[PDB]
């Protein structure tokens, strides 16, 4: 199968590997990585080597946030390697941000969006991205991308107005970089404000 | 010239174009690969605010020329290359704009050209490898990866906000 999936949980990259079991059932795996500049420096993540875990998380292991870390998995069947697939993921293309909790309060005429982002200082982390607040009032799909600078350091408060009573809106939290490709449409939260 | 640091889409777009320009998996190319030695001391060191602008201008020029070659145009997709040439020229104009205006860009000594020379030499090594590899797709993939790694770290001067110390 060699299906690799990565998810960003509070600025932390967690990667999991989906493997099917036809006949042989490997319970242990090993994950290795490297930069896209030169696939000559193969490195392995500690704890994520010869382990029974199906996922590996890192914090500062990935210093090249502005690069594409190549992914390689070594499938071991007991005491012998079975297969090894090669893949590659671009952080500026994926950056799947779903774990962060988001709340929304619907008032008589305005909507108070409150996204709960990890409390961190932006002056201590290189994060180039454009967070977009998806809106869907009464079926009308809209997208709003405000100033992320100094606003993604915690509770992202956004006010949506210019609407009328009885507006059911579904808010989603996704982000864009170069274009609308990283459409990480998180579970749309539908809320209805006072009707009329 | 871009005095206020509001945002930037140039590097982002160019970066994306190079991503869609992929043909195969990079890890599948563990042969036609070799450290070309991307100069960083003449990019991130010393050169920061506007200082690296003259370098970037000639650097993108090298990228443009290299990708506009009949060899490169026959390795990648012309549809993607079309926009690539456009974006490159767009950013080229953006960079030289600061050189056209009376901004403190070309104020540095011969070091402002020294960094450029390093780029020309770096690309020369790349072209040399391409010649030997007969411009094979595997080689192009790695070469493109190098250009991708270098270009990102080129505009990274302003995109860098990880360590203030």
């Amino acid at each position: 199968s060699c299906t690799f999936k990565i998810s960003l949980r509070n600025f932390r990259s967690i990667l999991s590997w989906e493997l099917k079991n036809h006949s042989i059932v490997p319970t242990h795996y090993t994950l290795l990585y490297t930069i896209m500049s030169k696939p000559e420096d193969l490195k392995v993540v500690k704890n994520c080597a010869n382990t029974t875990r199906s996922f590996c998380d890192l914090t500062d292991e990935w210093r090249s946030t502005h690069e594409a870390y190549v992914t390689v998995l070594e499938g071991f069947s007991g005491n012998t390697t079975l297969f090894s697939c090669s893949h590659n993921f671009w952080l500026a293309i994926d950056m799947s941000f779903e774990p962060p909790e988001f709340e929304i309060v619907g008032f008589t005429n305005h909507i108070n969006v409150m996204v709960k982002f990890p409390s961190i200082v932006e002056e201590e982390l290189q994060f180039d991205l454009s967070l977009v607040i998806e809106e869907q009032s009464e079926g009308i799909v809209k997208k709003h991308k405000p100033e992320i600078k100094g606003n993604m350091s915690g509770n992202f408060t956004y006010i949506i107005d210019k609407l009328i009573p009885n507006t059911n809106y579904c808010v989603s939290v996704y982000l864009e970089h170069s274009d609308e490709q990283a459409v990480i449409k998180s579970p749309l939260k539908c809320t209805l404000l006072p009707p009329g | 010239c871009d005095l206020p640091q509001t945002h930037s889409l140039g590097s982002r777009r160019t970066l994306m174009l190079l991503a869609q320009m992929r043909k195969i998996s990079l890890f599948s190319c563990l042969k036609d690969r070799h450290d070309f030695g991307f100069p960083q001391e003449e990019f991130g060191n010393q050169f920061q605010k506007a200082e690296t602008i003259p370098v970037l201008h000639e650097m993108i020029q090298q990228i443009f020329n290299l990708f506009s070659t009949k060899d490169s145009s026959a390795a990648w997709d012309e549809t993607l290359l079309d926009k690539f040439y456009t974006e490159l020229y767009q950013q080229l104009n953006d960079l030289e704009a600061c050189v056209i205006q009376g901004v403190g860009v070309t104020e540095t000594p011969l070091m402002k050209e020294d960094s450029i020379l390093a780029v020309r030499k770096y690309f020369q090594r790349i072209t040399l490898y391409l010649k030997e590899k007969k411009y094979s797709p595997c080689a192009w993939e790695v070469v493109r990866a190098e250009i991708m790694r270098s270009f990102s770290l080129s505009t990274n001067l302003q995109e860098s906000l990880r360590s203030k110390e």
